[PDB]
Protein backbone atom coordinates (compact mmCIF):
# COMPACT_ATOMS: atom_id res chain seq x y z
CA UNK A 1 0.00 0.00 0.00
CA UNK A 2 2.74 2.43 1.24
CA UNK A 3 4.99 1.88 -2.18
CA UNK A 4 5.66 4.89 -4.67
CA UNK A 5 7.72 4.54 -7.99
CA UNK A 6 9.71 7.35 -9.57
CA UNK A 7 7.65 9.34 -11.68
CA UNK A 8 5.19 6.43 -10.95
CA UNK A 9 2.12 6.51 -8.79
CA UNK A 10 0.97 3.72 -5.99
CA UNK A 11 -1.03 1.03 -6.93
CA UNK A 12 -4.75 -0.11 -5.68
CA UNK A 13 -4.55 -2.84 -3.44
CA UNK A 14 -6.97 -6.30 -3.09
CA UNK A 15 -7.04 -8.32 -0.11
CA UNK A 16 -8.65 -11.08 0.70
CA UNK A 17 -9.05 -12.73 4.42
CA UNK A 18 -10.28 -16.33 5.08
CA UNK A 19 -12.01 -17.35 8.12
CA UNK A 20 -10.66 -14.24 10.40
CA UNK A 21 -12.72 -16.13 13.13
CA UNK A 22 -10.10 -18.64 13.58
CA UNK A 23 -7.85 -16.19 15.18
CA UNK A 24 -10.03 -15.30 18.22
CA UNK A 25 -10.55 -18.85 17.98
CA UNK A 26 -6.79 -19.91 18.28
CA UNK A 27 -6.26 -16.98 20.95
CA UNK A 28 -9.23 -18.38 22.97
CA UNK A 29 -7.23 -22.20 22.64
CA UNK A 30 -4.16 -20.63 24.72
CA UNK A 31 -5.87 -18.21 27.21
CA UNK A 32 -6.15 -20.29 30.20
CA UNK A 33 -2.90 -22.04 29.81
CA UNK A 34 -1.36 -18.19 30.25
CA UNK A 35 -3.03 -17.74 33.56
CA UNK A 36 -6.14 -15.69 32.74
CA UNK A 37 -9.62 -15.88 34.29
CA UNK A 38 -12.47 -16.59 31.09
CA UNK A 39 -15.26 -14.47 30.74
CA UNK A 40 -18.97 -14.78 29.04
CA UNK A 41 -19.34 -18.10 27.40
CA UNK A 42 -15.64 -19.02 28.16
CA UNK A 43 -14.10 -16.44 25.63
CA UNK A 44 -10.90 -14.90 26.97
CA UNK A 45 -11.31 -11.24 28.63
CA UNK A 46 -9.03 -9.77 25.69
CA UNK A 47 -11.37 -10.59 23.15
CA UNK A 48 -12.27 -6.80 21.67
CA UNK A 49 -8.98 -5.39 21.90
CA UNK A 50 -7.21 -8.25 20.17
CA UNK A 51 -9.44 -8.15 17.45
CA UNK A 52 -9.86 -4.32 17.01
CA UNK A 53 -5.36 -4.36 17.17
CA UNK A 54 -5.57 -6.21 13.88
CA UNK A 55 -8.64 -4.72 12.80
CA UNK A 56 -7.43 -1.29 12.85
CA UNK A 57 -4.37 -2.10 10.72
CA UNK A 58 -7.00 -2.95 7.43
CA UNK A 59 -7.77 0.80 6.58
CA UNK A 60 -7.13 2.94 3.25
CA UNK A 61 -5.04 6.16 4.35
CA UNK A 62 -4.03 9.26 2.39
CA UNK A 63 -0.98 7.46 0.28
CA UNK A 64 -2.47 4.35 -0.46
CA UNK A 65 -6.15 2.34 -0.49
CA UNK A 66 -6.84 -1.22 0.14
CA UNK A 67 -9.86 -2.97 -0.85
CA UNK A 68 -10.86 -5.76 1.57
CA UNK A 69 -13.09 -9.02 1.60
CA UNK A 70 -13.67 -10.83 4.78
CA UNK A 71 -15.32 -14.29 6.04
CA UNK A 72 -16.59 -14.84 9.74
CA UNK A 73 -17.58 -17.98 10.41
CA UNK A 74 -20.68 -17.62 13.40
CA UNK A 75 -20.64 -20.32 15.50
CA UNK A 76 -23.40 -22.91 16.03
CA UNK A 77 -25.97 -20.22 14.22
CA UNK A 78 -25.81 -18.18 16.55
CA UNK A 79 -25.28 -14.24 15.55
CA UNK A 80 -25.80 -13.64 19.00
CA UNK A 81 -22.46 -15.50 19.96
CA UNK A 82 -19.82 -12.47 21.34
CA UNK A 83 -17.33 -12.86 18.68
CA UNK A 84 -19.46 -12.07 15.51
CA UNK A 85 -21.33 -9.22 17.57
CA UNK A 86 -17.99 -7.71 18.29
CA UNK A 87 -16.84 -8.31 14.60
CA UNK A 88 -20.10 -6.62 12.94
CA UNK A 89 -19.16 -2.72 13.98
CA UNK A 90 -16.01 -2.61 11.91
CA UNK A 91 -17.52 -3.71 8.57
CA UNK A 92 -18.88 -0.42 6.16
CA UNK A 93 -21.09 -3.61 4.62
CA UNK A 94 -22.55 -6.99 5.59
CA UNK A 95 -23.57 -9.94 3.89
CA UNK A 96 -25.64 -12.07 6.04
CA UNK A 97 -26.33 -15.98 4.68
CA UNK A 98 -28.87 -18.30 6.74
CA UNK A 99 -29.49 -21.45 6.38
CA UNK A 100 -33.40 -21.34 5.80
CA UNK A 101 -32.55 -19.54 2.67
CA UNK A 102 -30.02 -22.53 1.60
CA UNK A 103 -31.95 -25.54 2.58
CA UNK A 104 -34.86 -24.29 0.21
CA UNK A 105 -32.78 -24.27 -2.39
CA UNK A 106 -32.30 -20.63 -3.02
CA UNK A 107 -28.27 -19.90 -4.27
CA UNK A 108 -27.16 -17.59 -3.39
CA UNK A 109 -28.65 -17.66 0.12
CA UNK A 110 -28.50 -14.21 0.96
CA UNK A 111 -31.02 -12.91 3.60
CA UNK A 112 -32.21 -9.56 2.23
CA UNK A 113 -33.68 -8.08 5.46
CA UNK A 114 -30.17 -8.33 7.28
CA UNK A 115 -27.84 -6.95 5.32
CA UNK A 116 -26.47 -3.46 5.59
CA UNK A 117 -24.59 -0.97 3.35
CA UNK A 118 -23.30 2.47 4.51
CA UNK B 1 -110.70 -32.08 -3.31
CA UNK B 2 -112.07 -34.97 -5.15
CA UNK B 3 -113.64 -38.36 -4.10
CA UNK B 4 -110.60 -40.19 -3.72
CA UNK B 5 -107.87 -37.83 -2.53
CA UNK B 6 -108.41 -34.65 -0.62
CA UNK B 7 -104.87 -32.03 -0.45
CA UNK B 8 -105.02 -28.35 0.12
CA UNK B 9 -102.23 -26.12 -0.71
CA UNK B 10 -101.39 -23.30 1.54
CA UNK B 11 -98.53 -20.75 1.61
CA UNK B 12 -99.19 -19.96 5.29
CA UNK B 13 -100.76 -22.43 7.48
CA UNK B 14 -101.22 -23.20 11.33
CA UNK B 15 -103.65 -24.34 13.51
CA UNK B 16 -106.48 -21.36 13.97
CA UNK B 17 -107.02 -21.49 17.61
CA UNK B 18 -107.94 -17.56 17.43
CA UNK B 19 -109.19 -15.76 13.96
CA UNK B 20 -105.71 -14.18 14.68
CA UNK B 21 -101.78 -15.63 14.78
CA UNK B 22 -99.40 -13.36 14.70
CA UNK B 23 -99.16 -13.02 18.66
CA UNK B 24 -97.92 -16.69 18.18
CA UNK B 25 -96.00 -15.99 15.41
CA UNK B 26 -94.02 -13.42 17.73
CA UNK B 27 -92.66 -16.05 20.06
CA UNK B 28 -91.27 -17.66 16.66
CA UNK B 29 -89.50 -14.31 15.43
CA UNK B 30 -87.88 -13.48 18.90
CA UNK B 31 -86.77 -17.54 19.49
CA UNK B 32 -84.82 -16.92 15.32
CA UNK B 33 -83.76 -13.37 16.40
CA UNK B 34 -82.07 -14.72 19.98
CA UNK B 35 -80.66 -17.54 18.55
CA UNK B 36 -79.23 -15.57 15.44
CA UNK B 37 -77.51 -12.74 17.65
CA UNK B 38 -76.11 -15.37 20.18
CA UNK B 39 -74.75 -17.56 17.26
CA UNK B 40 -72.89 -14.94 15.87
CA UNK B 41 -71.78 -13.68 19.50
CA UNK B 42 -70.44 -17.02 19.94
CA UNK B 43 -68.81 -17.04 16.51
CA UNK B 44 -67.42 -13.58 16.98
CA UNK B 45 -65.99 -14.56 20.43
CA UNK B 46 -64.48 -17.66 20.15
CA UNK B 47 -63.15 -17.07 16.66
CA UNK B 48 -61.63 -13.79 15.92
CA UNK B 49 -60.36 -12.55 19.43
CA UNK B 50 -59.23 -16.28 20.29
CA UNK B 51 -57.44 -16.67 17.14
CA UNK B 52 -55.60 -13.63 16.89
CA UNK B 53 -54.53 -13.94 20.46
CA UNK B 54 -52.76 -17.30 19.57
CA UNK B 55 -51.16 -15.72 16.54
CA UNK B 56 -50.10 -12.89 18.49
CA UNK B 57 -46.36 -13.00 19.54
CA UNK B 58 -44.48 -16.46 18.09
CA UNK B 59 -41.40 -15.20 16.79
CA UNK B 60 -39.50 -13.84 19.08
CA UNK B 61 -39.21 -16.88 20.68
CA UNK B 62 -38.57 -19.16 17.49
CA UNK B 63 -35.70 -16.47 16.86
CA UNK B 64 -33.85 -17.25 19.77
CA UNK B 65 -33.66 -20.77 19.90
CA UNK B 66 -30.10 -21.03 19.31
CA UNK B 67 -28.90 -18.25 22.12
CA UNK B 68 -26.31 -19.46 24.70
CA UNK B 69 -26.79 -15.74 26.75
Amino acid sequence: RDEKDENGKGRDVLLFVDNIYRYTLAGTEVSALLGRMPSAVGYQPTLAEEMGVLQERITSTKSGSITSIQAVYVPADDLTDPSPATTFAHLDATVVLSRDIASSGIYPAIDPLDSTSR
Amino acid sequence: VQPHVVTVLADTAIRADNLDEAAILEARKNAEQLLANQKSDLDSAAALAALAETAAQLETIRKIKNRAQ
